[PDB]
Order: structure tokens, then C-alpha cells, then sequence
């Protein structure tokens, strides 16, 4: 199993302190006052399809964002090698089971406030000793890092080998027929969460393919007329249940393997993701794979924000540096619709209607978020939602390159 | 095979001997014994954590 990890904390958007309050620290959905393995606790039991959000957690991404900010204040052991306290709260034990008020016996030193501190598990030797019980820290820290590096949307990884899907993985995949993406993400999160796993594992490679397949269907390159290995994702009309994409197996044609190995990093370049479940689900699922196996290679700095330029174990500009692509959902949907009519699944009249429906749907997302931002100004003290500008909803980004990659990926 | 994990077969235990050929094989020299001597221990029982 992977015995070392690296990470990076969040960046204060000009504010002087991490953006959370004690109540946020008090109302986590999991076990009391523990951040680990909690990113899905708020929807383990569900009814209906309506997104879950509340007054002080007003977006589907809000809870996870808060958690990331929260962790940024207490991860000192992986930077300074010691446990510290902030505003009179610290960990119960060196195993970091949960947070608690500081005891009045041996108060640990007060944490010095800073941002974007690089992290290395080797600074804290006890983690190696207690790996069997501290394993979930590995997954969560990696998740936090993968979000901290971006100013606009979480970063995640894609790859497809030259060989066909190995038989062992196919045996596992049939267990996940007809399950929506969100459920799959929750399952993927739990798998890499509880116990340490080897990078070489049937389950790991299974999820890796799942990530690739979903992206291929996302562009519409994969559909019921062109499957990966019989697998593909089925979509509902965006006018209603716009997110209930599920996995299907089919007996039809299969896309041929790529000429060479393909791999890249992906990102959403528009604020839409903060209130769109499928982006969160896809990002987390891919990130879960990278968590257990580590980063295949450094990320290209060229398109990243300022604080992300040249992170020690994360970003670079040398030779073995995988580029990162980013896209906007609206043009992506248009391309997906275009693929469908080209493959003949739909007629052009339907394609025009689908674009109108989706654009209207996306408009509500923007309208909701922009109204929600002013209701929770970042200067208040906590950041339930990430700041943005109105123009960010119109950026096309590298969407053209994205669909080009998928076409080169599944062929 | 010490350290591996194997199933129980509580309903009728005689299946236990059949389920995992090779484990605890006598070093006698018989045709089946000679064959079973070539089994690889890592492929007994479950494979994953």
C-alpha cells in the first residue's frame, strides 16, 4: 500500500484567517466533530431526487468546501511535525480521531495562522506506525489538495491504456449496472476510505475505468451505439432529472482501443459546478483513484492560479508534466447533443430543443449561485461558496480540446 | 498456507478439504501428491483485502 502522501492547504481569498466558524465545526454530518470520511454523510439516507442544501450550507458543494477550509487550520502535524490548537480546539489523540476542546493539563502550542502550506506525511512519523487506523486521512487530505489547487473547480485525472479492459475488471463492473453516477461516487469514496489498499488491485482499476467511461459518455462520444466494452452511461432529458445518468451494459458495437496511452487532468472552468451534483460526483470518483495510487505525474502550472505555481510535489513545468484541460458544461452539452445526432440517436430538431432546454437549466444554476453569493459575503467569516465573477459563467475554456481528447481516447 | 483466509462451509464441513486442494498436503510420493506439490500458496482463499 502507498505509505506516503503530500498535500497543500487552502488559500485565503485576501481574508486574514481560515473561513469557518465553530458552529460549522459543530454541525458536521458524520460522527461528532470529526472531518474524516464524512463527505457523503449528509446523504447516506435519501428520498427523492431534490438536491440537499440549507441556509448556511446553500450549495451542493458548500459542505465539502467548508470541510476543506476547516482542515486547513489543523493539519500542522504534516507540516510542523506537531499537533497544535486553534481557538482552544485540537485533536483528542495523536491518531487524530476527532477534534475536542483543549484540555487544561498539557495544552499544545497555539497554531500560527498561514495559508497554502505544503504537506508531507513523513513529517509526522506516528502516521506510518498507525497506518491501519489513520488510512482515511490519506484520502481526505488528497481530496482537499485536489480542490485547493484550483480557483474555479476541482482538478481530477483521466487515463486510458492501450490494452483492452482486462477481464477481471469486467467481472467487477457487472456489479454496477443501472446505478446512477452519484451513488457510484459515494461507493467509490467509501472504498478508498476505510482500509489501506494496494495500488495494484482489481477494484482500483475498476474505478479508474469507470472514471474514463463516464467522461466518454459526458462528451457523448460513448453512447448506446458506441460502447467502451458494452458499457456506457444513459442520460435523461435535461428538462427533468437532468442529473440521473446511470450505467448501462449493451451488446452493440465497441470503440476500438486508442493508438497510444492517453491521460490528462481535467477541471471545470465555470462556477456551475458548485451547485451541480454530477461535477462533484465525477471529480470525487476520479480523485478517489488518485488518492490510493498517488499522482501519476506533476500537473502543468500554465493554466493554474497564482498560488498554485510551482508546488513542490504537485505542479511543475518540466518534461514529464501532464497537461490539464478545462471545460464549460454548456458547450459540452452542445457537443454531446451534436454527437447524438451525428450517430443518429436524435434528429436535428430534437438537438436544437435539447440545447435550449439545457441552456435554460444552466441559467437557473447561475441565477441561484449569484443570488446566493451576496447572501453569504466572504468577509462575513466563513466561505460556504467559492467567490466568482459574472463573466466566469461565459468562459468556454478549453472545451474544444476536451472533446478532441475523448475522440482520441475512444476510437 | 498460514496467513491466508479461507471459507467455512458450515453446512457440511467435508467440502473444506475439496475447496482448497494443496493445503496441508502430505509429502508422500503419489501421482496426485506430486501434482499438488506444485500448487502456489498465494492462490488459496481470498485475494483482496
Amino acid at each position: 500500500a502507498q505509505r506516503q502522501f503530500f498535500g497543500l492547504t487552502y488559500n485565503f481569498y485576501g481574508q486574514p484567517a481560515p473561513l469557518f466558524d465553530l458552529n460549522d465545526l459543530q454541525e458536521l454530518a458524520g460522527c461528532y466533530a470529526r472531518p474524516w470520511t464524512s463527505r457523503f454523510s449528509h446523504l447516506a439516507i435519501s428520498t427523492g431526487s431534490l438536491p440537499v442544501w440549507s441556509a448556511r450550507y446553500p450549495s451542493v458543494a458548500s459542505r465539502n468546501i467548508i470541510v476543506n477550509t476547516l482542515l486547513g487550520a489543523h493539519l500542522n502535524p504534516f507540516a510542523g511535525g506537531q499537533v497544535t490548537s486553534h481557538q482552544g480546539i485540537t485533536w483528542r489523540d495523536p491518531v487524530l480521531s476527532s477534534l475536542a476542546p483543549v484540555p487544561a493539563i498539557q495544552p499544545p502550542p497555539v497554531w500560527a495562522v498561514a495559508e497554502n502550506v505544503p504537506l508531507d506525511s513523513n513529517n509526522y512519523p506516528t502516521y506510518v506506525l498507525n497506518l491501519s487506523s489513520m488510512w482515511p486521512i490519506n484520502q481526505d487530505v488528497h481530496i482537499m489538495t485536489m480542490w485547493a489547487l484550483s480557483d474555479q473547480g476541482p482538478i481530477y485525472h483521466l487515463e486510458v491504456p492501450v490494452d483492452p479492459m482486462p477481464a477481471a475488471t469486467t467481472a467487477a463492473l457487472m456489479a454496477y449496472i443501472g446505478v446512477p453516477i452519484a451513488h457510484l461516487a459515494q461507493t467509490a469514496y467509501r472504498f478508498a476510505g476505510q482500509l489501506p489498499q494496494s495500488p495494484d488491485s482489481t477494484m482500483v482499476s475498476t474505478i479508474r475505468w469507470l472514471s474514463a467511461i463516464w467522461f466518454g459518455s459526458l462528451t457523448g462520444r460513448l453512447n448506446r451505439s458506441r460502447t467502451c466494452n458494452g458499457f456506457y452511461f444513459e442520460f435523461a432529458k435535461p428538462a427533468l432529472n437532468p442529473d440521473q445518468a446511470v450505467l448501462k451494459w449493451n451488446d452493440g458495437a465497441r470503440a476500438a482501443p486508442p493508438a497510444a496511452a492517453q491521460s490528462s487532468y481535467m477541471r471545470c472552468i465555470s462556477p456551475h459546478w458548485q451547485h451541480q451534483i454530477v461535477e462533484v460526483a465525477g471529480a470525487l470518483m476520479s480523485q478517489s483513484v488518485t488518492a490510493v495510487t498517488g499522482l501519476p505525474a506533476l500537473i502543468d502550472e500554465a493554466t493554474l492560479p497564482a498560488w498554485s505555481q510551482g508546488v513542490a510535489n504537485l505542479t511543475g513545468n518540466g518534461q514529464g508534466v501532464v497537461p490539464c484541460l478545462d471545460y464549460n458544461p454548456v458547450p459540452m452539452a452542445a457537443a454531446r447533443h451534436l454527437q447524438w445526432r451525428q450517430d443518429g440517436l436524435i434528429t436535428a430538431a430534437q438537438e436544437a430543443q435539447l440545447n435550449n432546454d439545457y441552456t435554460a437549466y444552466a441559467l437557473t444554476i447561475e441565477r441561484h449561485l449569484t443570488a446566493m453569493l451576496v447572501a453569504n459575503p466572504i468577509a462575513a467569516g466563513r466561505m460556504p461558496i467559492q467567490p466568482f465573477n459574472a463573466a466566469d459563467f461565459g468562459q468556454a475554456g478549453q472545451t474544444a480540446a476536451a472533446v478532441a481528447l475523448a475522440q482520441a481516447m475512444f476510437v | 498456507t498460514s496467513g491466508r483466509m479461507i471459507r467455512a462451509f458450515e453446512g457440511r464441513p467435508e467440502l473444506l478439504a475439496l475447496a482448497y486442494p494443496g493445503r496441508a498436503v502430505l509429502p508422500t510420493q503419489t501421482k496426485n501428491a506430486q501434482f499438488l506439490s506444485t500448487a502456489i500458496a498465494d492462490r488459496i482463499g481470498r485475494l483482496d483485502r
